[PDB]
């Protein structure tokens, strides 16, 4: 059949700037038969472009599509950061359906310190035998940051999962939850739990602690 | 102005039939203006379409060639809805399955996706569903504005709803993708940033729903003192 | 016996309820898909907005610009499009306007009636006549912006008033000569014997000789009284000259230049957005061509005489019936994707698909087409108005069949112009059909033989990959030949 490659595989853009997304194809593809999706985080893709170059209802004249043959071209002209999604062309051979592999359109913003929060486990999980500290980085770009856990001011190496949030689609900003997890005896042993952060918005890394037990 | 409202996320053992269903609202499966398709979208496949169904005063089938044998899409016009199924699964076969509808946007032709469902994930996994365990993320004194959250952990398979207020709350909300443990369950964490002085008058009630499981657990998030 | 051949017939797309389209050689040809070009519909009520619209109840535009009693609210009034009710009707001194259409027309451009009064010094004279055809509230009265003069004791002089322009805008005076029915009345009213009205500005000038006939009863009134207006420019100056009869102004009306205009209908008014306005509704202006009416005010389409003009966007749209055949007895109402498709039956079974290669050299030749007919109606509409503006000479008088022989003739050009468009595109859909049939025959070659129902036979088996290569631009038939052939002569 018939494939769709996609590129760039990830874009980054400042908003008003001007996005323009490639679609190839290996073999000729009718003009009247490709179109152009847009997957927002945790929703259906959206139809934006059908037929090379026909706009569906309800978007703008900055998308506009383009292209024949092997080569067909997506631009959106004046982006804004409610533009942040997976954006897919899609083709219809005969008897299939092809997608591609789709673009991460990441818009770009002023850079932005993260807020530090540190949460000690709960006492109710205490009592069921593990111990998950958390430590919450909030409203940050750009998406690179590290967080080094430090128990006693001792390095930690993998008991520690990290999960980052997509990127909101009204300030453009990313946020972190790193968490520790450790088994209640292990808990007990050590008394001062930190957090040390590391981001670009920091002139020098930060660090969110707490001696165990409170008050 | 079509409605299609998939089944429910669920769980389905190795080698086992996948069996999923759209109930239509606001249109009529034997509709001589419309198609009813299948795709499915996982991070290894991709966006991948599996088949269609439209009545043009009888009933056509089309499917994909890599999923043409162990699949068949059924009408159902009593109860407007079309169903899929899918046998002999295979850890490939997991993946959020959409609903769409398809119809003629080009002088009568050229048939467009254009109505998409919410997309319902599969788990195939020969492993048991389970509940999560709910635990609060209360905040302490101020570092200007405070943070809560909670933290569900232990569960599966996916997916978990959360909400804060029973849909009341939502700016400031972050609910976090989840992470795998190396204990072949899933863990989560949401949290709310508030101001300091919102505490204490108000009350933030955490709503965890977890249908696999079908647990509904609501947690009231509080600060600790001495 | 068994599984030794294959079929692979051709087809075209095809629905049951199809749209009928006129064209050169059929009177109506059924097609699958077509658009309308005429707006034959409209809601029937006209729409508040976005136009300022003023509706005249019972009050005709001139009766309040004059000011006849149950006009009086519409003072200093303004208005995008004025309109007048079939109801509205006149109760006061009854009056005609020698060039009524040309001063109602040139009152209605200017979208206002703002009126100013003026200190005029009619001395020696009474001013503020009245009658009872007019009742005005409880006592007499005469029309609001006129006053009437009538003798003072026993003497009439000669009024010679004169009123300077000194503003950047034109003024317009409305003013009048009384025209009594017995000499009896001519003298208890103005003295003399016989009167005269004279008004001019720089070069011109109007006077009138008043005329004491008796006219047809009116109101109680054999005498009338005719309405004339007079325009007088910055820097330019009214003069109004008289020996008796004389309706005086007793200001002007500031009119401005303006896209306003004014239309009869009893259409009910409102609260709706609507960019073109009708006699019989608002329509909207997103089809080029509208069967609703003839006068329209605002962005409208073009009017036309028929109720419907379609233009064929789509193929010969033969359907299917009761009881496996091509494009030679019926179309595939199973096959949406593309207008040519390609269907088999083999060893592995019944399929379909779609050839997108011709389909889109139908597609690509249709897309402009719409835009192409406006273009051409376009030119032809200005051309037929440039034109057939001279009318071989004219008469004022008796034009009225022109207008209705334009339309014809315009109508004519423009149900052409889509006959023109729908016969070329049932050539060219029938036309890569037809080359489909062709690039497949010679494809096959010796290996098939044309079943006579736009199909083929394959003497060889063909799998779904075989029949893939066949749709693809890619298939050798030498290899099979040797097979086939062994079939064939056998
Ligand atoms: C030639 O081929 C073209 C397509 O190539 C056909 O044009 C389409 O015809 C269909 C006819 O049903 C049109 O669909 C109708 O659109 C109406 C307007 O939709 C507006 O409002 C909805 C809801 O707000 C928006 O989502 C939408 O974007 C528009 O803004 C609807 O009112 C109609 O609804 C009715 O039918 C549907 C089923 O389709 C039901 O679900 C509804 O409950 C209701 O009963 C309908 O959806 C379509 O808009 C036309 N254009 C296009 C570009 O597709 C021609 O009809 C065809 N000509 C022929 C065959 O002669
Ligand atoms: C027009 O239609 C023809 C007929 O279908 C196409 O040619 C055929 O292409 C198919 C593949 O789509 C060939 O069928 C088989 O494919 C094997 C590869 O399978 C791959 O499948 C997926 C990709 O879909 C991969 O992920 C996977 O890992 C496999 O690698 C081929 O290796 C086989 O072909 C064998 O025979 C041919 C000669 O017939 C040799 O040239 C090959 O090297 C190989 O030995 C297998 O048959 C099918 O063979 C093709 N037929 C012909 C006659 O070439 C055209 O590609 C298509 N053209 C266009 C423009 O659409
Ligand atoms: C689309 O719109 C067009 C334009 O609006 C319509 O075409 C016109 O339709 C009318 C019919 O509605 C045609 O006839 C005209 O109507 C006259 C109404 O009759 C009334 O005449 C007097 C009112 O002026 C009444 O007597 C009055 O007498 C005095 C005034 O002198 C007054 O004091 C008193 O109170 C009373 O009101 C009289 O009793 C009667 O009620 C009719 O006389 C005459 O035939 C007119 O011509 C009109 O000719 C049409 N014009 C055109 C250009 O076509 C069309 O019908 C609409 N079509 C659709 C489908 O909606
Ligand atoms: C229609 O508009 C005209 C003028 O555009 C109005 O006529 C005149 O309006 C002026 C005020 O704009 C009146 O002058 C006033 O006089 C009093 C003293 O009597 C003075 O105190 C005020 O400051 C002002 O100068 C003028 O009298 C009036 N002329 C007449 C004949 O009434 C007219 O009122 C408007 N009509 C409607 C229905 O809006
Ligand atoms: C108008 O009024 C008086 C009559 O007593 C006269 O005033 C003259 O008006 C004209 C108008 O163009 C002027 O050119 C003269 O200069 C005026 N003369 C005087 C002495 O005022 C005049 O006779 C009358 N006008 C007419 C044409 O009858
Ligand atoms: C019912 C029947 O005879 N089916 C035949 C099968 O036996 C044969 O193996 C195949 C060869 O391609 O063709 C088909
Ligand atoms: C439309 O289809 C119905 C059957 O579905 C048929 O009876 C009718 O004749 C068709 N209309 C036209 C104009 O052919």
């Amino acid at each position: 059949e018939i494939v769709l490659t996609q590129s760039p595989g990830t874009l980054s853009l400042s908003p008003g700037e001007r996005a323009t997304l490639s679609c190839r194809a290996s073999q000729s593809v009718a003009s009247s038969y490709l179109a152009w999706y847009q997957q927002k985080p945790g929703q259906a893709p959206r139809l934006l472009i059908y037929g090379a170059s026909s706009r569906a209802t309800g978007v703008p004249d900055r998308f506009s599509g383009s292209g024949s043959g092997t080569d067909f071209i997506l631009t959106i002209s004046r982006l804004e950061p409610e533009d942040f999604a997976v954006y897919y062309c899609q083709q219809y051979d005969g008897s299939q359906y092809t997608f591609g592999q789709g673009t991460k359109l990441e818009i770009k913003r002023t850079v932005a310190a993260p807020s530090v929060f540190i949460f000690p486990p709960s006492d109710e999980q205490l009592k069921s035998g593990t111990a998950s500290v958390v430590c919450l980085l909030n409203n940050f770009y750009p998406r690179e940051a590290k967080v080094q856990w430090k128990v006693d001011n001792a390095l930690q190496s993998g008991n520690s999962q990290e999960s980052v949030t997509e990127q909101d689609s009204k300030d453009s900003t990313y946020s972190l939850s790193s968490t520790l997890t450790l088994s209640k005896a292990d808990y007990e042993k050590h008394k001062v739990y930190a957090c040390e952060v590391t981001h670009q918005g920091l002139s020098s890394p930060v660090t969110k602690s707490f001696n165990r037990g409170e008050c | 102005q079509v409605q299609l409202q998939q089944s429910g996320p669920g769980l389905v053992k190795p080698s086992q039939t996948l069996s999923l269903t759209c109930v239509i609202s606001g249109d009529t499966v034997s509709s001589n203006r419309a198609a009813w398709n299948w795709i499915r979208q996982s991070p290894s496949r991709g966006l991948e379409w599996l088949g269609r169904t439209y009545y043009r005063s009888k009933w056509y089938t089309d499917y994909a060639v890599s999923v043409k044998s162990r699949i068949t899409i059924t009408p159902d016009t009593s109860k407007n809805q079309f169903s899929l199924q899918m046998k002999s699964v295979t850890p490939e076969d997991t993946a959020v399955y959409y609903c769409a509808r398809g119809s003629a946007m080009i002088f009568g032709i050229v048939i467009i996706l254009e109505s998409w469902g919410q997309g319902t994930l599969v788990t195939v996994s020969s492993a048991s569903t389970k509940g999560p365990s709910v635990f609060p993320l209360a905040p302490s004194s101020k570092s200007g504005t405070a943070a809560l959250g909670c933290l569900v952990k232990d569960y599966f398979p996916e997916p978990v709803t959360v909400s804060w207020n029973s849909g009341a709350l939502t700016s400031g909300v972050h609910t976090f993708p989840a992470v795998l443990q190396s204990s072949g369950l899933y863990s989560l964490s949401s949290v709310v940033t508030v101001p300091s002085s919102s505490l204490g008058t108000q009350t933030y009630i955490c709503n965890v729903n977890h249908k696999p499981s079908n647990t509904k657990v609501d947690k009231k998030v509080e600060p600790k003192s001495c | 016996n068994d599984n030794s051949t294959a079929t692979l017939c051709l087809g075209h797309h095809a629905v049951p309820n199809g749209t009928l389209v006129k064209t050169i050689t059929d009177d109506q040809i059924e097609v699958t898909n077509a658009t309308e070009l005429v707006q034959s519909s409209s809601t029937g009520k006209i729409c508040n907005n976005p136009h300022r619209i003023l509706d005249g109840i019972d009050c005709t535009l001139i009766d309040a610009l004059l000011g006849d009693p149950h006009c009086d609210v519409f003072q200093n009034e303004t208005w995008d499009l004025f309109v007048e009710r079939s109801k509205a009707f006149s109760n006061c001194y009854p009056y005609d306007v020698p060039d009524y259409a040309s001063l109602r027309s040139l009152v209605a451009s200017s979208g206002t009636l703002e009126f100013i009064t003026e200190g005029f010094t009619w001395t020696g004279v009474t001013q503020n006549g009245g009658s009872n055809a007019c009742k005005r509230g409880p006592g007499s009265g005469f029309f609001s912006r006129l006053n009437w003069l009538t003798k003072s004791g026993s003497t009439y002089p000669v009024l010679n008033v004169t009123m300077p322009n000194n503003d950047n805008f034109d003024k317009l005076y409305i003013w009048g000569v009384h025209h009594p029915s017995t000499n009896q009345e001519q003298t208890s009213l103005y003295v003399q014997a016989s009167g005269r009205v004279t008004v001019s500005t720089r070069r011109s000038q109007q006077t009138i000789i008043p005329n004491i006939e008796s006219r047809p009863w009116v109101r109680g009134l054999s005498s009338r009284i005719s309405i004339y207006w007079t325009i007088v420019k910055p820097g330019d100056v009214l003069v109004i000259n008289s020996n008796g009869n004389l309706i005086a102004p007793r200001g002007y009306f500031k009119m401005r230049t303006g896209k306003s205009s004014i239309m009869r209908s009893d259409a009910p008014i409102d609260t709706c957005i609507s960019e073109c306005i009708t006699p019989n509704g608002s329509i909207p202006n997103d089809k080029p061509f509208q069967n609703v009416n003839k006068i329209t005010y605002g962005a409208c389409p073009k009017y036309v005489k028929q109720n419907t003009l379609k233009l064929a966007t789509g193929m010969r749209n033969v359907p299917e019936k009761q009881t496996i055949a091509g494009f030679i007895e019926n179309g595939w109402e199973g096959m949406i994707d593309g207008w040519y498709g390609f269907r088999h039956q083999n060893s592995e079974g019944t399929g379909q698909a779609a050839d997108l290669k011709s389909t889109q050299a139908a597609i690509d030749q249709i897309n402009g087409k719409l835009n192409r007919v406006i273009e051409k109606t376009n030119e032809k509409f200005h051309q037929i108005e440039k034109e057939f503006s001279e009318v071989e000479g004219r008469i004022q008088d008796l034009e009225k069949y022109v207008e209705d022989t334009k339309i014809d003739l315009w109508s004519y050009n423009a149900e052409l112009l889509v006959a023109l468009e729908n016969q070329h595109t049932i050539d060219l859909t029938d036309s890569e059909m037809n080359k489909l049939f062709e690039k497949t025959r010679r494809q096959l070659r010796e290996n098939a033989e044309d079943m006579g129902n736009g199909c083929f036979k394959i003497y060889h088996k063909c799998d779904n990959a075989c029949i893939e290569s066949i749709r693809n631009g890619t298939y050798d038939h030498d290899v099979y030949r040797d097979e086939a052939l062994n079939n064939r002569f056998q």
